């Protein structure tokens, strides 16, 4: 769930 | 002692990422036990494990840290930092010259949405390198030079978007440096109707195949990339095997993964050229989980 908005 | 009370202790931050060091065979590497005392002083985060696999070759020492709260200078500073104190190093050298001209000026830091610090470590010192990201919006004078540092065509600077825009920063120990640009499109846009139809002229049907699993998809851009990269954000880790036929050293990784606690989603990445293969031998796979206190 990392480097999203 | 302490000030700042959380529900959560370092010390599960450090099992996460110590279970996959025992998982991958992982002994220490420069500055991996530096990165480990930065992970132990942040507040809430995500923690990202990553393999990347060439054939039959595993390089397992690629782990970022997404910081959850909104202190977007204080982070920014704490993670830059991180990189100045592995830089002391004597036999270091890193070139932070495009992530200076990327900050120069009055930057304003609240145009910044996300930040992410990590590292890929490997056996010889200067292949190994220190990570940076940092994902901006509606910020047209900024976006406007790390497209520059991108070094990509007026057709491709076109295509763009203007919203917002990940963007990743490189630094090896040898003092090589690259940025990436990671443009992306949703699932409501990849499905929005004049979206797919274009989608459908610049990649193939293998490439489009696994969009229906995901929440993200996107592509990465860099001087550095032999190619473009494709990026998929699926929703359940337990469809990846049914769509994406991995060799034997990935499917280590992600049998691993589909029995550790934490986030049920998962990113792969890999070039258009696998995506048409029969057999995938060339793949990055990223797993996470959240660190968040409970107390209101
Ligand atoms: C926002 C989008 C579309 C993608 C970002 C997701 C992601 C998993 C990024 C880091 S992959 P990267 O750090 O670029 O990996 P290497 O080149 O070091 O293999
Ligand atoms: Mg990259």
């Amino acid at each position: 769930g990392a480097h999203t908005i | 002692s302490k000030v700042f009370k959380s529900t959560i202790a370092p010390e599960e931050k450090l099992r996460y990422i110590g279970n996959h060091k025992q998982a991958f065979d992982i002994e220490p590497l420069y500055p991996l036990a530096l990165f480990e005392e930065f992970v132990a002083t942040t507040g809430d985060c995500i923690i990202e494990c990553s393999g990347k696999i060439k054939q039959d070759q595993l390089y397992p020492a690629r782990i970022d840290l997404q910081f959850s709260d909104k202190h977007h200078f204080h982070n920014i500073h704490t993670s830059i930092d991180f990189l100045k104190r592995a830089a002391s190093r004597t036999d270091v050298n890193l070139n932070l010259d495009i992530l200076a001209t990327f900050l120069a000026g009055n930057f304003d830091y609240s145009k910044v949405q996300n930040i992410l610090a990590g590292i890929d470590l490997r056996q010889n010192l200067g292949e190994s390198k220190l990570k940076l990201f940092i994902r901006i919006g509606d910020y047209p004078a900024k976006m406007a030079v790390a497209k520059h540092l991108c070094n990509i065509t007026p057709e491709s600077e076109a295509m763009l978007r203007s919203d917002t825009l990940h963007i990743g920063f490189d630094f090896y120990l040898d003092g090589r440096s690259a940025i990436e640009l990671y443009p992306e499109l949703k699932k409501d846009e990849f499905n929005h109707p004049f979206i797919y139809n274009q989608l459908k002229t610049i990649l193939s049907p293998e490439a489009l195949k696994p969009l229906p699993l995901c929440n993200l998809f996107g592509i990465g851009l860099s001087p550095a990339n032999e190619a473009n990269v494709l990026y998929y954000h699926l929703e359940n880790i337990e469809d990846f095997l049914s769509y994406f036929p991995i060799n034997d050293t990935a499917r280590r990784v992600h049998d691993f993964y589909l029995q550790q606690e934490g986030s049920r989603r998962m990113w792969v990445a890999l070039s258009e050229s696998e995506m048409k293969a029969g057999r995938i031998n060339n793949v990055n796979l990223y797993y996470s989980k959240a660190f968040t206190s409970q107390n209101p």
